[PDB]
C-alpha cells in the first residue's frame, strides 16, 4: 500500500522529505484532476476541542469534496467531555468505533499523539495540538511555496512574530530543514522567540540561521516572508507586555523587494500585515488559504486508500 | 562492614549524595525484601561513595540503565548465591517512562490517564529530555523539578 | 410493511418482546450486510437540546452509513427557541415540514411524547428525555447482552449506581422484563434508588428483583454487571451528599467473577469504573459503545423503510 | 557488633515501611558521616523490623517526640565510644509544635505565618491531638495520615 | 487588681466557673446603676470580617455607654487585608500599635488565638471564630438564664439545631459544665450534631445529656429551651440535605412546659421558631438579646479597668 496508508499525522518530526514530497505530487494531481468519489462510503470525525475557521471548513470542503461524510463537534461544550466530565482518552476510544479518520483539534499540546493510543487501526490526524504542532498547515504552506517560488530548496525565508507559541513555525521550520540550503531569519520578540530545540536541530544539520530587527534588514535577501500573528490566548499574563505586533508590515516596506518574493501568512491576521499589503503582487495569503483544500485532499486520499491516485 | 548476600542485586558506587535519591525514585523501598543501605562509604577511588543491597532481587536491562541518568558509575553486581554472577553497567537509556513529570504546564501528560516517557538525549553538558507528547526538550536537572 | 414503519420510539413501555426481537434481528443483518443506499434520499432531524458524544455521533454516523443527510443543532442557544423565545411545540411543528425523521434529545422528562403531538405524519425517535426514557440504549444493551451471554433470557443482571435518574436503567429494566426468568440485583444509595413505578412493573410479573450494599455480594452469580453514572446535572442540591460513585469497581474484585460475565457501562464513565478493568476479559463498554451503530442503524432502517431488510 | 559505631545513635525495633519515613522526616542524609539502615530485617516477636544506624550523630527532643508518634516500638540508644551510655524508650508529650497539619480545612494554620501546635491526650484507643488554634481535637491517625 | 485585667477572651475552656460569675455580677451592676465615663479616653478596634448585626452593634453601644471610642471595619473588602493582600498577622500587629483592646469576628476557625500571638499587649476579645467559640455570647445567655431561673445550677437545658457548626452551643455547653448537677438534652439533625470532644468532656466530668428526635419529647422536663440557627454559610456540600430546619418551635407545642421555661436563641432565626411563639411568656430571645449590652459593659470594663468599685 502507498508510504502513508492508515498512517497518522501528528508532528513533523515524524515525517520525511519523502512524505511531504508524496504529499505534494498528490495534491498537484489532485487540483488537475478531482476524484469525487474517491472517499465515497469513508465517515471521518472532525473535532475541535479548539477555535477555527481555516482548518475545520478547508477539512470538511476536502472530504466532503472527495464523497465522504463527516461527523463531529466545532466546540466541547456540548459533548460528554464538555458536561458529563468524560477524558480525552473516552471520547477517542468510543470515538473510534465509529468513523474511518479522526481529525482532531486541541488546546493542550500532545492531545494527538494521547489519541492515537486509544484510536486504534483509526488514523489522528493533527489539527493543531496547543503551541506544538500544525502538520497540515506545513503541507499547503510546501506547495504554496514551491507553487510560488518553483523550490524548496535555497530559499532565504524569513519568520517574522510569535515564533515560541507559533504551532505553524513549529512544524514549517521543521519541514523545511529537510531540503537543502534553506536560510531563516527569525524576527521575533525575546520573549516569544523561537524554541531551543528547534534551533539545536538547526545547528546539528549545519543550517544557516540569524535573529534580526527590522523586515528592512531582511527585505532585499528574503524569498518567502512567513508572517505569524501573536498567540494571544496562549500568552502568560508576564507576556502581556507583547499582545500587539512589533513588527507590523505595510506596502511601503515592500519597497526594497524581490521580485519573486512573497508574503505568506497562516491567518488571522490582526494588526500585522496592513490592507495595502493586500494590493500588491507580494500579497498572497488568500491564496495560500486556498491551497489547503488541495493539500488537504491529498493528505486524506493517501491516509485512507492504499493505491497512490494516479 | 555493611552486609553478606546470599542473591541478588548490590547496586555499588553510588555517589554519597544519590543513595537515597534513588531508592526513592524508582520505588526500590517498596518491597518486603532485606534491603541494607550505606550511605557515605570510605572508597578511595570517591572520597565518600552509597552502596545499595537488594536482596532476593535482581534488575533488567532498562531498570538499570535508568540508573545511569543518576549514576553512570554505580555498578550493579548480580549475585547469584554469593557468586557474583554478573556486573552490569547503565548506558543512557533511550526512553524513561513514568518516573518523570513534564515541565509543560499545558501537556496531556498531566490531565489524561497515561504513563509518563521521556526521550532521553546527550545534548552538550547534561542531558536533555523530550517529551513524548508536548515534544519540548528539557535540562534533565530541570526535569529533576522545584 | 413492518411492524415499525412510520412508528414514533418514545418509551421501552410502548414496545413488546417483538419489536425489541425485530430489531436485533435487523442490527445482526446489517453488521453482516451493509445497506449503503437504504436511506438514500432521506433526511434526518438530529436535535440535542442536551449534550452528547455517543447518541448524537452514533445516530448520526449511522444515518451517514446508510445514505442519508443530517440536518440540526447540538445546542439550544442558537436556534430561536434559544434565543427568539419559541416553545418546543412550533419548533417541532416547523421542522416536521422539512425532514423525514426527528431524532430528538431534551432535558425536560416528556419532551419526545409533545413532539409526537407536533411532527404530524414524521417520527420522533428520543435520544433521552431528562431521566425518563432512553430506548435506543437500550437496544444496543440487548444487542450487546445477547452478542455476548447468548441469550435474553434467565440471565442474572445487577444495576449499581443511579437508578432513580438512570434514564438508561429505566428503559433497560423495562425491556428485560419482558423475557424470562431475569434477576435483578439494584445497588443504589437510597436517595438515588431505583424508582417505585419500575418496581411494581416488577412484582406484577412475578420478577426475581432484590437490594444489595456490595458488588462483591453479588459478583458471583452475576452473569451481566451493568454500571452506571451519578447524574449529577439532575440531582438535588439535598442530594449532592452522594455525587461520589459510592460502589467503584476495580479490578481486585473481578477476582470472584463467572468467566462469562460482562460489564457493561453506558458512559461517560467517571470515578465508578477504575482504569484497570479496562485491561481485563470483562471489561465491555467500549464494545457495546460501538454497537449503538449497529442497532441504531437497524432502527433508522425499519421505522423509514416499509420492506424488512431481508 | 551487627553493625558498630564508636560515638553515635542506633534506633532500633522500627516498624516496617516506618524507617524510610524517618529517613525522610529527620533529613538523616543530610549529613556527612556513615549510615548503615537495615530495611525490613527481622524482630522474632514482629517479624521485620527497620533499623537505621547513625554514626556520630544523636537526635535532638523535637525528632525524638515525633519518632514516640511515629513508633513506639522503637529504642533509641546513645552509644559513646562504642558502650551504649544509654538505651531509651519514647514518652508521648504534651504538645507537639511545627510538623503535625491541622485536617480542619477552615483552620487559620493553614493561611497565616504560624507553626502549628497539637495537644495530645493518650486515649484508652488511640492518640487524641487538639489544634492550639481551632481547637478541634482529632484521632492521632486522622492527623498522621500521610 | 482584678482577675480579667488585660485578658484574652477567647474560648470559655480558658475562663473559669468564678471569672464567668464575677463578670454576671458586674453586669446586673452597671444594668442596676451606669457608668458613663469609665471608658473615658480608652479607644478600641471593631474588627468584624464577618456579618453581624448583634455582636458588632451590641458590642459598639456597650463601648459608647462607657465612654470609649470606636474605630474599625464592617468588612475586609475594604481592608488592605482584603484589598492589597496583607496577612491578619501584620493586620492586628498595626491595628495593637493603635487601640486599646480589639473585638473581632472572622470566619476561619482560630483567627482570634492567632491575633493575641500578635496584638502584643492589647486585649483581644473574640465575637466569633468561624464554628468554634463565642465567648461572648454565652455571658449574655448564662445572665438572661439566671435572670430568669435565679440558678445555673441543676437545670434541664435542651440545646436544638445546628449543634455541629453552632459556636454559640460550643461554648455555652462549656461554660454551664462549669456547674453543678445541669441535664442536658441535644436535639439536631445527626449530620449537624454536637462534636464528640465536648461530649468527651461532659462524660469526662459525669454530667448527664441524652439526643432525641422530637422537642415535645422533652419540653415536659425543661428549665430552658436553647434554639439555634442551621449555620447555611458553614456548611459543606454534603450537608445541603439539611439547610432547612429539622425542628421548628410553634406556640402549641409549648402546651405541657413548665411556665418558668424560657425559649432562648442567639438569633438571627430562620424558619425554626414560627413567630406566634413570640407572642407567649416563654419566648425571650429579644430580652436576651438587651442583655448583651449589660455582659459586654461588664466584660470591658473588668479587662480595661485594674479595680472596679461598683
Ligand atoms: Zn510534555
Ligand atoms: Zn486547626
Amino acid at each position: 500500500a502507498n508510504p502513508l496508508y492508515q498512517k497518522h499525522i501528528i508532528s513533523i518530526n515524524d515525517l520525511s522529505r519523502d512524505d511531504l514530497n508524496l504529499v505534494l505530487a498528490t495534491a498537484a494531481k489532485l487540483k488537475a484532476n478531482p476524484q469525487p468519489e474517491l472517499l465515497k462510503h469513508k465517515v471521518i470525525a472532525s473535532c475541535f476541542f479548539e477555535a477555527s475557521t481555516r482548518t475545520r471548513l478547508s477539512f470538511q470542503t476536502s472530504m466532503h469534496r472527495l464523497g465522504a461524510s463527516v461527523v463531529g463537534f466545532s466546540d466541547s461544550a456540548n459533548t460528554s467531555l464538555g458536561k458529563k466530565g468524560e477524558t480525552l482518552a473516552d471520547t477517542i476510544s468510543v470515538i473510534s468505533t465509529y468513523v474511518d479518520a479522526i481529525v482532531m483539534r486541541h488546546p493542550q499540546e500532545g492531545a494527538a499523539r494521547l489519541a492515537t493510543e486509544f484510536s486504534g487501526n483509526v488514523p489522528v490526524l493533527n489539527a493543531g495540538d496547543g503551541s506544538n504542532q500544525h502538520p497540515t498547515q506545513t503541507l499547503l504552506d510546501l506547495f504554496t511555496i514551491q507553487q510560488t517560488e518553483g523550490r524548496l530548496d535555497n530559499l532565504h525565508v524569513a519568520m517574522v512574530g510569535d515564533l515560541k507559541y507559533g504551532r505553524t513555525v513549529h512544524s514549517l521550520t521543521q519541514a523545511l530543514a529537510k531540503f537543502d540550503g534553506n536560510r531563516f531569519y527569525f524576527i521575533a520578540p525575546d520573549a516569544l522567540a523561537m524554541p531551543e530545540y528547534i534551533l539545536d536541530m538547526l545547528d546539528e544539520k549545519g543550517i544557516a540561521w540569524s535573529l534580526h530587527s527590522s523586515i528592512e534588514e531582511v527585505m532585499a535577501e528574503v524569498d518567502i516572508l512567513y508572517m505569524t500573528r501573536v498567540q494571544k490566548e496562549r500568552l502568560d499574563p508576564s507576556e502581556y507586555a507583547n499582545v500587539k505586533a512589533q513588527f507590523v508590515l505595510r506596502a511601503s516596506d515592500l519597497h526594497n523587494a524581490k521580485a519573486n518574493m512573497k508574503v505568506l501568512h497562516p491567518l488571522p491576521r490582526v494588526d500585522e500585515i496592513a490592507t495595502d499589503v493586500d494590493k500588491t503582487p507580494h500579497a498572497w495569503y488568500f491564496q495560500q488559504a486556498g491551497n489547503g483544500i488541495f493539500a488537504r485532499q491529498a493528505l486524506l486520499a493517501l491516509v485512507l486508500n492504499r493505491d497512490l491516485v494516479l | 562492614g555493611v552486609e553478606a548476600i546470599k542473591r541478588g542485586t548490590v547496586i555499588d558506587h553510588i555517589p554519597a549524595q544519590i543513595g537515597f535519591k534513588l531508592l526513592s525514585l524508582f520505588k526500590l523501598t517498596e518491597t518486603d525484601q532485606r534491603i541494607t543501605i550505606g550511605l557515605n562509604l570510605p572508597s578511595g577511588e570517591m572520597g565518600r561513595k552509597d552502596l545499595i543491597k537488594i536482596e532476593n532481587t535482581f534488575l533488567s536491562e532498562d531498570q538499570v540503565d535508568q540508573l545511569a541518568l543518576y549514576a553512570p558509575q554505580a555498578t550493579v553486581n548480580r549475585i547469584d548465591n554469593y557468586e557474583v554472577v554478573g556486573k552490569s553497567r547503565p548506558s543512557l537509556p533511550e526512553r524513561i517512562d513514568n518516573v518523570l513529570v513534564c515541565p509543560n504546564s499545558n501537556c496531556i501528560s498531566h490531565a489524561e490517564p497515561v504513563s509518563s516517557s521521556f526521550a532521553v538525549r546527550k545534548r552538550a553538558n547534561d542531558i536533555a529530555l523530550k517529551c513524548k507528547y508536548c515534544e519540548k526538550e528539557f535540562s534533565h536537572n530541570v526535569v529533576l523539578a522545584n
